[PDB]
RNA sequence: GUUUGACCUCAAAUCAGGUAGGAGUACCCGCUGAACUUAAGCAUAUCAAUAAGCGGAGGAAAAGAAACCAACCGGGAUUGCCUUAGUAACGGCGAGUGAAGCGGCAAAAGCUCAAAUUUGAAAUCUGGUACCUUCGGUGCCCGAGUUGUAAUUUGGAGAGGG
RNA sequence: GUUCUUUGUAAAGUGCCUUCGAAGAGUCGAGUUGUUUGGGAAUGCAGCUCUAAGUGGGUGGUUCCAUCUAAAGCUAA
């Protein structure tokens, strides 16, 4: 009646055609079973916390987050440093603030640490 | 320490101490070559902070570029640094430009003291804190504006202001005009 | 035919220079039977003996270099590995597995421990 | 006459730093300790000299050679890094702490002898680095400090304090005053 | 093309690799427990499964003892140097246990060390000993 | 002492040992920079921060562990993809230009110096040189170096003692 | 896996007590001409004038509050 078209620039130079989308995701999975061929027995990420979303909008949601703190992880009983041999992802810049947040991330860092099998350096 | 009162003290570039000792360095260097080596740094402390450590195999090189640019005002849009630090790493082309510093100014000219590692030294080789700038990758990093000045010249930072400039602004450019069209049309 | 190089492996120098000059003139003497004669099958392999003789020469003496440059710093840039130019430069291994004194502290302290998740 | 360029500089240079006018943080300098007590003050600093290279190499294979087969106090030696000495002064564990007159950049020791008076240690500028760097296994020392003291050379250490308060401190109380360098 | 217009032309020769097969099938490195117990014909998730060990600690986009007991099996199974027991010899037969005195003395205690320091020390000594 | 000797700065040597240029250039990092065109004729504008020109790198480059985003019940290096979205904003408010946070996902990883004395000891390093188990190690020597090489310390603090 | 070496009052880590404890200047900024951006908030940058402070300083948000640590450097996918 409205249209805007951005086809006044020299466009038909930079026209990128993903037609290899089925050969990146094959790529991918090479790519996650080799790292897993390379890191045979742990899982293939970091341990990631739980985390509330940021805006009015999608505060409502529970995603995961970079990493614990060192509150977090000092409060389910180790270290930062020891914490990041067993592959749990550490976020030093993050702050706690909320008790929900705080004591789910706690109890799933136990959880894990109940579920795990540490190999000695023997 | 030594280099907190080093560094307050160059802080005050108009009192009457550094006044004096820069009325009788820019006369003095006008006199010697236009790019030419430095015994040691001016300002050892400013050398330190910027990285320059007193081993073998670290070079000051004392460095001179002209000042400015509606003809008179036709910009040329780099700096006199880049421009500096460009040209003693065409005179000393085996080392590598690792940072450069403000040392004296004039109506005319401003100087700079450029600070230069040799990656082929076995002193630099060794000591893994820095055999980082043996690494190829490193090949003139003043030519690219990978040095403090050139990342500052290019705008290359975080946030809002330097969206247009954040992972470079020819990178940003081609990638924001680009038709990009999938197998099944979005 | 020819003369063969396991042949030639056990003489001496003054052996190989001898064999050297006895097949130089006999090659001079065949260029000249070459112009009267429509073709000449024996000026060929003659060629490729001398070739042969002169390889041996030389490996002989270059062995005997590598020996008395054996086990030090700067032998002959000849003698030295060829490779590539980028791969002639760029930290050595030793200058590359170099790790600074504090990090060598820290992998001691906390290496990456080996883990499995389920029981 | 024709002199190299180089030459004609260190010329051109030497006459500069007579006839400008200079503040009077510099030209605290040049107003140096007299041959005298320079000399009393190397006939007590020379007994000090830093274990040298070798020496120190001898005697701890000597250690070696002696003790894995079959007490000390600790030693005494002049104190000579700016970073050290800078140390050494404002904890006041500096005695006497010697200055040279002639330093490369000469902003580096420009607040020195000043933070030597505001912290009452008993400071000299002395003339020559070179002359500094003999009594340190060093070709340049810039600043060469006396913390602690054999008994014996104690009292000539005190003295030496006091001479040079009365010979130095007394004689350039005028020298925190006066721009230097009006010579016509 | 140009260059490799020659390369197909000349009698140097291709240096061709067929490294394709090799892309999808990598054997299993890090651990003979699980290098002899992964399925090739499985992926990397079935053969995680299949084992029991959990594979991706987030939940996955999309839609989803044997061994484990062998593993638990192989996890549930600082000497002193000749002039440190020979100083310590000295402390226990000049004092004995009266680690005031002993830490007080300028002559066998020559590095000013505290109480904690003897008494975990001399213990070591008196372990490795009668 | 009208002598001798420290340094400082500046040179030279077919000195010992090294290193730089040129090629290729699709992509990548910079510098420099138009016009035809399109806008109503048209100094803005547009094509376009494009082409041409010049320099500089690698298998990727660049970027990157906040002087970041937000306004939440707060997230948490970068980069990339879907989304935001032709949205916010710019523009003779004309032709036209035109993001980013959030959410989802791919991939994920963290660190290091300078600035506070090793001062019961320059603990550091390069070269030469003789051996050895030689991408190096060891011995001795000349040096670099206190105008600061090592160890410790980097905000997530950290350090000295008990 | 097997095997040879490990050392020296050597190098760390955890928790508590006790005593201390610096943080990048011709740079931020301000003005200014020019370039540049979607950036009207003056978006970035460059030149020139002038040029700071440490219960600092920057960036946002309706009396204040929040969140960063600049002007030094490396780093795969």
């Amino acid at each position: 009646p409205i249209l805007k078209n951005h086809f006044r620039k020299h466009w038909q130079e930079r026209v990128k055609v993903h037609f290899d989308q089925a050969g990146k995701k094959v790529s991918r999975r090479n790519a996650r079973a080799t790292r897993a061929a390379k890191i045979a027995p742990r899982p293939l990420d970091l341990l990631r916390p739980v985390v509330r979303a940021p805006t009015v909008k999608y505060n409502r949601k529970v995603r995961a987050g970079r990493g614990f703190t060192l509150a977090e992880v000092k409060a389910a009983g180790l270290t930062a440093a020891y914490a990041r041999t067993i592959g749990i992802a550490v976020d030093h810049r993050r702050q706690n603030r909320n008790q929900e947040i705080f004591d789910a991330n706690v109890q799933r860092l136990k959880e894990y640490q109940s579920k795990i099998i540490v190999f000695p350096r023997n | 320490g030594a280099y907190k009162y080093l560094e307050e003290l160059q802080r005050k570039k108009q009192s009457d101490v550094l006044r004096f000792l820069q009325r009788v360095r820019v006369w003095e260097y006008r006199q010697k070559n236009v790019i030419h080596r430095a015994a040691r740094p001016t300002r050892p402390d400013k050398a330190r902070r910027l990285g320059y450590k007193a081993k073998q195999g670290f070079v000051i090189y004392r460095v001179r570029v002209r000042r400015g640019n509606g003809v008179n005002e036709l910009k040329y849009q780099r700096s006199l640094r880049a421009t500096a630090e460009e040209r003693v790493g065409r005179r000393a082309a085996n080392l590598r430009v690792l940072n450069s510093y403000w040392v004296n100014q004039d109506s005319t000219y401003k100087y700079f003291e450029v600070i230069l590692v040799d990656p082929q030294h076995k002193a630099i080789r060794r000591d893994a804190r820095y055999n980082w700038i043996c690494d190829p990758v490193h090949k003139h990093r003043e030519a690219r504006g990978l040095t403090a000045t050139g990342k500052k010249s290019r705008g290359i930072n975080k946030g809002h202001k330097f969206n247009n400039t954040k992972a470079g602004r020819r990178k940003t450019w081609k990638r924001q005009n680009t038709l990009s069209l999938w197998r099944y049309r979005k | 035919a020819g003369v063969k190089a396991y042949e030639l492996r056990t003489k001496s120098k003054e052996q190989l220079a001898s064999q050297l000059v006895d097949l130089k003139k006999e090659l001079a003497e065949l260029k000249v039977q070459k112009l009267s004669r429509p073709s000449l099958p024996k000026i060929k392999t003659v060629r490729k003996s001398i070739a042969c003789v002169l390889t041996v020469i030389n490996e002989q003496q270059r062995e005997a270099v590598r020996q008395l440059y054996k086990g030090k710093k700067y032998q002959p840039k000849d003698l030295r590995a060829k490779k590539t130019r980028a791969l002639r430069r760029a930290l050595t291994k030793f200058e590359a597995s170099q790790v600074t004194e504090k990090q060598r502290k820290k992998q001691i302290a906390f290496p990456q421990r080996k883990y499995a998740i389920k029981a | 006459v024709k002199w190299p360029e180089y030459v004609r500089v260190q010329r051109q240079k030497k006459i500069l730093s007579i006839r400008l006018k200079v503040p009077p943080t510099i030209a605290q300098f040049q107003y140096t300790l007299d041959r005298n007590t320079a000399a009393e003050t190397f006939k007590l600093f020379n007994k000090y000299r830093p274990e040298t290279a070798a020496e120190k190499k001898e005697r701890l294979t000597k250690e070696a050679a002696a003790v894995a087969e079959g007490a000390s106090p600790k030693p005494y030696a002049v104190k000579y890094g700016l970073n050290h000495v800078v140390a050494l002064i404002e904890n006041k564990k500096a005695k006497l702490v010697l200055i040279a007159n002639d330093v490369d950049p000469i902003e580096l020791v420009v607040f020195l002898p000043a933070l030597c008076k505001k912290m009452g240690v008993p400071y000299a500028i002395v003339k020559g680095k070179a002359r500094l760097g003999t009594l340190v296994n060093q070709k340049t020392s810039a600043v060469a400090a006396l913390t602690e003291v054999r008994a014996e050379d104690e009292a000539a250490l005190a003295k030496l304090v006091s001479t040079i308060d009365a010979n130095f401190a007394d004689k350039y109380d005028e020298v925190k005053k006066h721009w230097g360098g009006g010579i016509l | 093309s140009v260059r490799k217009r020659k390369m197909n032309r000349s009698s140097v020769g291709k240096a061709t690799r067929r490294n394709k097969d090799k892309q999808r099938k990598i054997n299993i490195q890090s651990n003979p427990i699980i290098a002899a117990n992964w399925d090739y014909s499985l992926t990397m998730a079935q053969n995680y499964k299949k084992l029991g060990l959990r594979a991706k600690l987030q939940t996955p986009a999309g839609g989803k003892e044997t061994e484990v007991v062998k593993k638990l099996e192989e996890l549930a199974s600082r000497s002193q140097s000749e002039r440190e027991e020979e100083w310590l010899e000295k402390l226990y037969k000049k004092h004995g246990d009266d680690y005031k005195k002993m830490f007080f003395d300028k002559k066998l205690n020559i590095y000013q060390q505290s109480e904690g320091d003897l008494k975990r020390r001399l213990l070591r000594w008196k372990k490795r000993n009668g």
